[PDB]
């Protein structure tokens, strides 16, 4: 199959800027016939444009695309803050069309730390055999954001879940949480229970903790 | 205007099949190509197929070919997608494509025309719904809730029935080894407020038909 690699993968850039994404091909896609969709959280994708060059109805003036052979690039002249998105190419110049693996545009801003909060489990939950512990890292930029778990100094690895939200369309800055799982029995032999957080707002990192039945 | 209306969600266990439908309006049917497209939690877009309704021609991609069948009924404007020997790894939201439209009638081939999509979740998993627990707070105070433990996706969070917007994060669920679903929803307030403001999560997860509604205390 003709194998599409998109670049950069993830970058960030301000309302006002110009964006160029590029898309690779394997082979030389057929009559230029290459694609480029529109996708933002939820949403089908959009077609942008096709053909290489030509864009479809609906589509602003903004968008603009290029290339040839294995090469192909969609411009953004001028970034709106609607145009923060994930964006796909697609060849279709054979029968097996393909898509690349997107690359995401998302808005850069200011670095912030994070504030940080811990939870400890629901008297509730204890009940059901299981204790969830959850850390919160709130309205933080940049996105890359370390986590620790100790649980009496022991660092957790291999039993927690984290996840992050969507840029905040306002303030651009992201949001994370995390669960570190652990059995009632385990959860009641134990005392100090703290998160540990990294981030490149913070000179050096920022721990909370809690001790149970405090 | 040309509108791709799909089916509802579907939950399946695996080695069993799948049917998606994709009804179109607004537009002329047979004459052009019609395409399914999935998308794995994440990941990128990947092509399955198409067909032609006018000659019932059909395309498949190497990869799903011999589990999947592309079919049309002109008589109701409804395209079908089946997928067989469904695993987890076919958890995807599924979409319709339609060509575009060009000067003179001829088809475009790229996919100018989309379904809303549909999700199709593939476990051993059983519907269930969830448990819904505090995350109680301690000049800003977080507080939230955990919603653990639910099958399959998705769930849906409001705080005061909507009262209460500014400072809200849900996060993406994630998928624990047990194969139920856990997402966390928090928002920040006023410490001042807690002494006086009642908090309460509703929680809507409509695959079970569950909706809980938790009042969140200091």
């Amino acid at each position: 199959e003709i194998v599409l690699t998109q670049s950069p993968g993830t970058f960030a850039l301000s309302p006002g800027e110009r964006a160029t994404l590029s898309c690779r091909a394997s082979q030389s896609v057929s009559g230029g016939a290459l694609a480029w969709y529109q996708q933002k959280a939820g949403q089908a994708p959009r077609l942008l444009i096709y053909g290489t060059s030509g864009r479809a109805t609906g589509v602003p003036g903004r968008f603009s695309g290029s290339g040839s052979e294995t090469d192909f690039s969609l411009t953004i002249s001028r970034l709106e803050p609607e145009d923060f998105a994930v964006y796909y190419c697609q060849q279709y110049g054979t029968s097996q069309s393909t898509f690349g693996q997107g690359t995401r545009l998302e808005t850069r801003r200011t670095v912030a730390a994070p504030s940080v909060f811990i939870f400890p489990p629901s008297d509730e939950q204890l009940k059901s055999g299981t204790a969830s512990v959850v850390c919160l890292l709130n309205n933080f930029y940049p996105r890359e954001a370390k986590v620790q778990w100790k649980v009496d100094n022991a660092l957790q690895s291999g039993n927690s879940q984290e996840s992050v939200t969507e840029q905040d369309s306002k303030d651009s800055t992201y949001s994370l949480s995390s669960t570190l799982t652990l059995s009632k029995a385990d959860y009641e032999k134990h005392k100090v229970y703290a998160c540990e957080v990294t981030h490149q707002g913070l000179s050096s990192p920022v721990t909370k903790s809690f001790n149970r039945g405090e | 205007k040309v509108q791709l209306v799909q089916s509802g969600a579907e939950l399946k266990k695996p080695w069993s099949s799948v049917r998606v439908s994709c009804k179109a309006s607004g537009g002329s049917f047979s004459s052009y190509a019609f395409n399914w497209v999935r998308q794995a939690p994440g990941q990128r877009l990947e092509w399955l197929g198409g067909i032609v309704p006018l000659v019932s021609s059909t395309n498949y991609a190497q990869r799903f070919r011999g589990r999947v069948t592309i079919s049309a009924d002109r008589s109701t404007s409804t395209v079908y997608l089946e997928m067989t020997g469904l695993t987890s790894a076919d958890t995807a939201v599924y979409f319709c494509a339609r060509e575009g439209e060009g000067w003179f009638g001829r088809p475009l081939r790229a996919f100018e025309f989309w379904g809303q999509g549909t999700l199709v979740t593939v476990s051993t998993a059983s519907t269930k719904g969830p448990s819904v627990f505090p995350l109680a707070p301690s000049g800003t105070a977080a507080l939230g809730c955990l919603v653990k433990d639910y099958f399959p996706e998705p769930v849906t969070v409001s705080w005061n029935s909507g009262a209460l917007t500014s400072g809200v994060h849900t996060f993406p669920a994630v998928l624990q080894s047990s194969g139920l679903y856990s997402l966390s929803s928090v928002v920040t307030v006023p410490s001042s407020s807690l002494g006086t403001q009642t908090y309460i999560c509703n929680v809507n997860h409509k695959p079970s038909n569950t909706k809980v509604d938790k009042k969140v205390e200091p």
